């Protein structure tokens, strides 16, 4: 009894604090049969990972979805199609500088912040030379993606332990919501009308 | 059903079912006879339920069966009532399964674009679901009606 | 040109995976032409063996 | 996130203590309200679209300039984003009411939301007004006993945003 | 995957028919066996490690060459992959026994397994004998009533490999 | 816990709780008083459970308390029994929670690295938790004993 | 506009605009005076177009203006005419921009959620847009009529 | 991004107005400048490499220490990074000229660029000098009429960095 | 082509062509005869273009045909002129197509590696393309000269 | 990263100078101790598990509150993370000792570590005491001559964290 006594009082650490956690439900598309509701769940989760929120039906890409439920493509190719769409370019490339584009790419497809200045240099050179498509395929054809998600697992948020500064950067990156106006037309203004 | 959801979730983390998941399954199977009795009560009175729900729906919305309406004519009204029969059957299936999964899989995924292709108003469907809820929960006691109302509510919300 | 349909088997050599990992081991997939060189190189460098290559479209 | 039960469990875990009579009292208190919380959650889920309709109509009647040209809710896209946000708030308030705790409101909703709205241009006072409208609409549906419970979580959201 | 309940639901939905006496008897039978199935699943999950150890020991005692040099289970890596496959089979047989259906065995186990083993060089007959050893070891623990049910799905896996 | 698990599952899918999840929670809170009495009973007999479980373990595994064993000596035997006390307290938490979430969050995740860094044998841990299972389920009635045994099975499987 | 689409397409590929894109911009700016003539024509007849389109809408759907309708009363019928004014302004914006981006992003994205929230019937919107199309194209020259009809057709398809 | 037409549409939409005579005047002005803008864009695209050639040449002639040991543009990696930055500046200034608006320079270029260069250690004043050199080179090729308009956007970048 | 680019862009978003894309296709097909006569006049005079362009190129950079140069000798000079003939043919293809995609797939993608494996200096190619631009724009009308010059400019920019 | 050689090279590169007498003296100085560095690195690599076990035991004895309920190392998860972090410190200190340079400790260990531990709630002073315990344990194994060099990098970690 003496060896199990707490020593910091009520001002101690519960298990809920400490390093942040990846979501417990892992979404994947199994090889073979899948019920309709889990398929809708996986598709919705993939859209939520790459576009940071639910995408309405009129914006969802039906051709990749048919390809995926037919088994013609894997989840990795579904994520690649979602990345290479005009909706992604509109939301996460057009309103941002390239250095911010690299950060958003790592967030959306690795569940991560950029690891080092070398990653910034590599992806910046790719973006200056080639644009979104080659940078996206570089992110998706990377060994990190195939070791974390493979072919079937929807990317999720991660808070990697190594290298240094990556955990804090990943916490800030993954906690960040979309800060930019969703459109360039018809801006809103701060102001009142008094009745 | 409940068992399929538990197994799929357990397989997601590549583990066996936890004591909580096994207690979930045990609670579901212990309640099986009750929900079977509820489903049988609903299925024996399906003609009454469908007729009364159609009466209430058409009382609430005469425009549907008035000239220029969606269900105008005997054959279109029969198609309407047959859709109500479909959803009553789906509610019985979801009652025996223990969740809205059969309802969603057979009658909710793609329902909006389907009824759009058919020029069927969605609020009419919601009100028909409410009417069928009322008639069906009339046949059941408070405890049974309470759980059946949840499935009817899921259906109405998914159409809305 | 256009799409290849490639069937490959990628065994595991660095560890033993607790997940089912069968869909990550033997799989058939469609690759674009402009991607197939890199994809074939990745399959080879992972120690995987390419069962078959076909030309679906084109 | 943590519910009420795990809140008690954590309180006793940091102290390395088995459950006291007071711990059992708090657990009984949460178990007693469970059927009430489940009934209220089911009612809210069954009426989410109606609740959003009423609350947004009240907000746009009380602040018309929000939906006039130049306003933050002026476009179809920004109006849809507004009602989407209201659905967020209602659903997460329902989660918190089921849990019996506001931790999920902290981690999932209120975290960085003030700076997000400031960067977006969303008026935060108008959002608190929308949440208050939603509280009023929900309280009539769920009943007084459940209304008092849901008001706590609506107030937590409003205070965190304010 | 597919449950027994989902099985009846599909067989009646493709007919466009409400449940009849036969469907209600099938559902009653599954509901009656549910408690036994849950007991067996709990016992198996509690003893999964012990079952895998006993079954692997029995398999490698009957076929010692499999773990000597030149055997397909000669290396720590291939031995680990072997016991891992046995754990796969036990866990999925438990899933399917709980479900009262062999759908999950087709969809998530046997789909492309024979060809994968053929390409890898895995002896299918010896894997089948390991599955059989799991059958006897599991039947020893779960009891007479659950042993036949669990061996149904073990035999399904054995035949799907055969 | 049960409510936390249902809410997290619904939040991942960005939906409200289904009738099935609400029914699971209702059946959970309906059975709160009996599981709470079980936790009461285990808390009352904590000292007896630790005493008898330690005695059973050290009779079945004398190598642990012999020289060269990890628990040799009064101090290391007391640390052993204190770990047993930790796990019994986690089991009471899991009983009131309705799932093994407290047990997994405090005493399972990372246990292998911890006990490897302590030179503590894992078969010794499983023998100790099975001893505690026997002692604790001896006190309770049959259904409550089975419920507690499920949690001790989860723990033994996590260690083994 | 057309220029913006060409620029974003070039930028996503990290390149300068190709001769085809520059030719497209050249053709767009060489048609600017005609587009401004058409947009100014539609601006002059704003009130004529809106009042005629409202008349055509309200004769075809009296129940909308009748008691219990969505537009019943001076305030709600004024809101209806105000929405028609919104969309005619959007059509002029699309005419000058040479494409339907202003229309899609001010009045199409989220329009279904808007009008579900407002309980406005979408077929009413569609055939009100067809009424504006007929009235507006009755005023323009045949060449201009086809061009304006393209934007009205796009908007009508977008509402459905 | 906004171009000139988008800017006019915005200024009239945020106040609920149809286009006026002033709006149509701005639109006519942009359509009149369109042919000159397209010609300049084609010329610059044909000669982007040469513009970077001469601009970097004269920037490193005025500031030799940049490319000499100890300078920020001294290594092949850092020199290549510098010419890549000049490529960015030319391409985006051409985008902004073709649009008739500076919004793309705000969103895609200048947003956070001083932060980036401060963290990198890049001398911002010398970057402004490189942009001025690029202006001088480009104005020769595009001709005076296009030189004025293109120098507008070169000066926008120079003022945003300085 | 312009048509292929428009269709591919619409297909990527899974939509029909917008009024802007249809306007682009209209403007392209309305100028087909002009592009056709331009390609005709380039084809019928290709020998003159190639001869004069080779003369100008070797005058501006004699080091290529000086000893030790890449084009030294009648055989290598003939290969040089054959490459210029290739690029004139691709320019005609690009003129009829309305875009620079035939040039891109046939003679730009991989040109860097090809000419490095040939040891051909890219500045020499760029100057040869300028020589072809001058010679070809010499014998066409001003607007036709501008139209061909845009494609020649793209080819020079791609070669550098 | 940098080592002694790479440090000297970068020093002479930023001046654009060829190697001088003092440079070759420093290079000889590193080459002379390379053998001792390899020997010590192999010693730590062999005994890393023992070092971490003994250092963690010493630290948790000196500060028992770290692992009592409510401590920052109280859970199997947080205890594992603590001993894992100590293993990281030992491994990177061995890298630094082998490289003859503390640059890797800055760039790959110490940069952003205080901020990380502050956001986590990990007590930095206790982490420093753990590093000191690691120093004490490692010094006995490596031997005094290697122990001084190893203690250079251990104290570098402690000072950077302090
Ligand atoms: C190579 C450089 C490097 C270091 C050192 C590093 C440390 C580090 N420790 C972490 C968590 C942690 N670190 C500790 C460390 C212990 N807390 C106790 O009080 C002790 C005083 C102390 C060690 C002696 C603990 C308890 C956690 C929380 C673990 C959890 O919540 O599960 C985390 C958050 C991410 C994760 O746990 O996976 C990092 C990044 N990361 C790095 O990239
Ligand atoms: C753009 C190129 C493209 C095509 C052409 C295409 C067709 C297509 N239809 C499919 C399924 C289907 N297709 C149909 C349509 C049939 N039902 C019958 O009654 C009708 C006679 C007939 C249609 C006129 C149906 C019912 C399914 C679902 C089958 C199932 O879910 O098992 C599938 C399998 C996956 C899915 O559900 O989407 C494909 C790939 N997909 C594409 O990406
Ligand atoms: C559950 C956690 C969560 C929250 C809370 C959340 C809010 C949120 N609302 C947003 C947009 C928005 N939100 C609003 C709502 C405002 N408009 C009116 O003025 C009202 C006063 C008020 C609502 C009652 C509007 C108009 C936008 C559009 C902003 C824009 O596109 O310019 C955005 C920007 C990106 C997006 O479109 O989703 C976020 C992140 N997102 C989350 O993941
Ligand atoms: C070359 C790669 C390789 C290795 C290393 C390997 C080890 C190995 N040792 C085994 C048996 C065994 N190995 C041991 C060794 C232990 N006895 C004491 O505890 C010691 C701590 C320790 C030895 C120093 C024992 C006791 C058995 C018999 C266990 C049994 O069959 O019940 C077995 C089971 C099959 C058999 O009996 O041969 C394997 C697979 N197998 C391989 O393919
Ligand atoms: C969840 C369903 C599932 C199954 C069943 C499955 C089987 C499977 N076994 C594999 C390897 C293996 N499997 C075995 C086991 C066999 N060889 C021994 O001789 C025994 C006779 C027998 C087991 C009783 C061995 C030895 C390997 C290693 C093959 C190698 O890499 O050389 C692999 C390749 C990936 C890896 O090495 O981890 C798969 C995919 N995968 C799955 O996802
Ligand atoms: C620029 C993009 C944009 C649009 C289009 C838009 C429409 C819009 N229409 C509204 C109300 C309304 N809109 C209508 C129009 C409908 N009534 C009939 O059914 C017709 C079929 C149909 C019009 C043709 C009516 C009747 C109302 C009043 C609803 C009420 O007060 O209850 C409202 C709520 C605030 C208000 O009363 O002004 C909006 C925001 N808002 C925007 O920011
Ligand atoms: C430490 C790594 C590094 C290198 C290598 C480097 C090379 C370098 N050489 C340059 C100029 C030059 N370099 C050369 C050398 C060429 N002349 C012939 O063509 C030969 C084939 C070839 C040499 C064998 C010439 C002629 C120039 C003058 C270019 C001009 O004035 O236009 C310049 C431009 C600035 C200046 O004039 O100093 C650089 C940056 N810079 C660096 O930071
Ligand atoms: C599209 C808008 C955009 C810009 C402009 C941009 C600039 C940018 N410049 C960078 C580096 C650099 N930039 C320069 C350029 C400077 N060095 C000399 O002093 C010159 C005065 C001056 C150029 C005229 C240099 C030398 C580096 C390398 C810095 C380093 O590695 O330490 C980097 C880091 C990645 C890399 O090394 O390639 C970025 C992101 N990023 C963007 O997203
Ligand atoms: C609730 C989560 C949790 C657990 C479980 C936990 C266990 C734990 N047991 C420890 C020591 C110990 N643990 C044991 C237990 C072993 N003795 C026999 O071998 C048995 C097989 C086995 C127990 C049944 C012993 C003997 C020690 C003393 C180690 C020593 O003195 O070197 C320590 C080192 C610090 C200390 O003694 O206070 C921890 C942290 N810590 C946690 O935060």
């Amino acid at each position: 009894i003496q060896k199990g006594k707490a020593l910091r009082g009520a001002e101690g650490d519960p298990y809920t604090i400490g390093t942040r956690r990846s979501p417990k439900p892992i979404f994947w598309v199994p090889q073979g049969g899948t019920n309709p509701t889990e398929f809708q769940n996986v598709i919705r989760a993939a859209y939520r990972q790459v576009f940071e929120r639910d995408v309405p039906d009129y914006q969802r890409l039906s051709y990749p979805e048919s390809r995926l439920k037919n088994g013609e493509i894997s989840m990795r190719e579904f994520i690649r199609q979602l990345a290479e769409s005009d909706l992604y370019r509109k939301q996460f490339y057009e309103p941002y500088p390239n250095t911010k584009v690299i950060e958003l790419l790592t967030k959306h497809f690795l569940g991560r912040a950029p690891q080092d200045q070398a990653e910034i240099q590599r992806y910046n050179r790719i973006l200056a030379g080639k644009g979104l498509k080659v940078a996206i395929e570089e992110v998706l054809n990377s060994d990190e993606y195939t070791q974390l998600f493979g072919e079937d697992v929807v990317p999720f948020k991660r808070y990697p332990t190594l290298p240094t500064g990556t955990y804090l950067a990943s916490v800030a990156t993954n906690d960040e919501m979309i800060q930019q106006s969703g459109s360039s037309y018809s801006p809103s203004y701060a102001g009142y009308s008094y009745p | 059903s409940v068992v399929t959801k538990a197994i799929v979730s357990a397989d997601a983390e590549a583990r066996y079912l936890s004591p909580g998941e096994l207690d979930r399954i045990r609670g579901f199977v212990s309640s099986g006879e009750r929900r079977l009795r509820v489903a049988q009560t609903l299925t024996e009175s399906r003609e009454r339920i469908i007729k009364q729900a159609g009466d209430q729906l058409f009382q609430k919305r005469p425009d549907l069966v008035s000239p220029g309406g969606n269900a105008y004519g005997a054959e279109r009204t029969a198609s309407c009532l047959r859709d109500l029969d479909y959803y009553l059957r789906l509610v019985t299936f979801g009652i025996v399964a223990g969740d809205v999964t059969p309802i969603e899989e057979i009658g909710v995924i793609g329902v909006k674009e389907m009824y759009r292709n058919l020029e069927v108003p969605l609020p009419g469907m919601v009100e028909a679901v409410k009417a069928m809820k009322s008639v069906a929960t009339g046949l059941l006691s408070g405890d049974d009606s309470a759980e059946v109302g949840y499935y009817f509510d899921y259906l109405a919300g998914a159409l809305a | 040109t256009r799409l290849f349909k490639v069937t490959a088997l990628i065994p595991s050599y660095k560890k033993v995976r607790g997940g089912r990992e069968l869909q990550n081991t033997y799989f058939t997939k469609l690759v674009e032409y402009d991607r197939w060189f890199a994809e074939q190189q990745r399959i080879q460098k992972q120690g995987g063996k390419i069962l078959s290559v076909k030309m679906v479209a084109g | 996130m943590q519910d009420a039960i795990t809140s008690v469990i954590n309180t006793y875990d940091v102290q390395g203590k088995y459950f006291d009579t007071s711990a059992f009292d708090k657990l009984k208190a949460y178990y007693a309200t469970g059927e009430l919380r489940v009934r209220a959650a089911g009612t809210i889920s069954a009426n989410a679209a109606t609740i959003i309709k009423e609350a947004s109509a009240k907000l746009f009647s009380n602040q018309p300039d929000l939906v006039r040209p130049g306003g933050n809710a002026y476009t179809t896209r920004r109006y849809a984003a507004c009602v989407r946000d209201m659905d967020y708030f209602l659903r997460y308030a329902t989660y918190a009411m089921l849990a019996g705790d506001t931790s999920i409101l902290d981690e999932r909703v209120l975290n960085g939301l003030k700076e997000t709205y400031n960067s977006l241009g969303v008026p935060i006072s108008s959002t608190v007004q929308g949440i208050q409208a939603m509280k009023e609409v929900t309280g009539s549906l769920v009943g007084s006993g459940a209304a008092k419970e849901m008001g706590v979580y609506f107030d937590y959201l409003s205070s965190g945003l304010s």
